[PDB]
């Protein structure tokens, strides 16, 4: 297992690798855990042009 | 092809032997034909040793469908001659007969040709032993820590 | 007239003129420092 | 050629065997003709192992065509003798005869000549192994980074 940083966004996840049995192959997983939250829904907004009829 | 049934194979074998054909005035008994079909089935099962012998595509009849004769043998176009030549050679002793030299040679040639393709397919080389290194010229394997062959 | 065009033209001329020697030197460095099996274009099974 | 159909091949084989020819006083028997045609079809199928055997140009009849006899065999001019000599040798035991030494030798010679060109065509050399360098003499490949043969 290794640390694995996503560029641009400021997040760090894991990069894990395991090997199969009796064969030259393996599995690789790039996992990363996050949850997006809106603490002030009244502060966010939306713009909707052309909302006629 | 005009030989599409086990009974057709038996009739061809008998014609090759000279015992019965479509031109003779005396024909063999249906009991004799059934015995020849039993021989053909037994010989084919002996050849096809539960899938680990001479693969030919022959289809083994079941007892639910009553008559073995009348079933398609399923052989490819290039197996019929070998099959019925060997069958004639095998059923020759039934009639105090002896298959001729041409029939025997053709049976041998046909059996060899039948097994040729299966032998070519089966001539497969075993994998590397479990103790052989993969060498450092295999860059990705060396980096990813597959330093020895798996084997098996 | 353009400074960028003149500089790039000179650089392109030198880079293309000195290519074969550069490729041979890079192959020598790879062979002597990384691995003697410089076999990446041959597609084995 | 004046031998243009399976019927001509069968008639030539029977004439060579002496079963039915104008040299004797016998005509070709209609029931013998069908069996000889079946034997010829089987022998062509056994020879031509679905493309991996002896290539001759023989055209195999289908179920749709009513008479097996009458179709052009499609053989080239250089295979007719081999085909009908082998046919005579194969269908001799039907009449409890034995093909003579000249007929057997001609059949062997014809089969060898039939496979000569195909053997020459298949005498091909395997490509270079993928682990062979191209050598520094191959300036084009070495500059283009083809330091090893592609193989396969």
């Amino acid at each position: 297992t290794t640390s694995f940083s996503i560029p641009d966004v400021g997040l760090n996840g894991i990069f894990a690798t395991q090997g199969d049995i009796s064969t030259l192959s393996g599995l690789c997983r790039i996992a990363l855990w996050y949850g997006v939250n809106a603490t002030r829904p009244e502060a966010i907004g939306v713009g909707l042009p052309g909302q006629t009829a | 092809m005009q030989i599409k049934t086990k009974g057709d194979l038996v009739r061809a074998a008998l014609r090759k032997l000279g015992v019965a054909s479509d031109a003779t005035l005396t024909d063999v008994e249906p009991q004799s034909m059934q015995d020849a079909v039993d021989d053909l089935e037994a010989m084919m099962a002996e050849w096809y040793q539960d899938g680990k012998g001479i693969i030919t595509g022959y289809v083994f009849s079941d007892d639910e469908n009553p008559p073995a004769e009348g079933d398609d043998h399923g052989l490819r176009s290039s197996a019929v001659s070998a099959v019925f030549h060997n069958l004639a050679c095998r059923i020759a002793p039934d009639y105090a007969l002896e298959a001729t030299a041409k029939i025997i040679a053709t049976a041998k040639y046909g059996k060899e040709l039948l097994y040729k393709q299966t032998a070519i397919s089966r001539a497969k080389r075993a994998p590397y032993p479990s103790r052989m290194p993969t060498g450092s010229g295999n860059s990705f394997a060396n980096l990813n820590e597959w330093h020895y062959f798996p084997g098996e | 007239e353009n400074r960028l065009e003149s500089i790039l033209s000179r650089f392109d001329a030198d880079w293309t003129a000195s290519d074969e020697a550069r490729r041979e030197a890079k192959n020598d460095l790879f062979f002597s420092r990384v691995s003697q099996w410089d076999d990446w274009l041959s597609q084995y099974t």
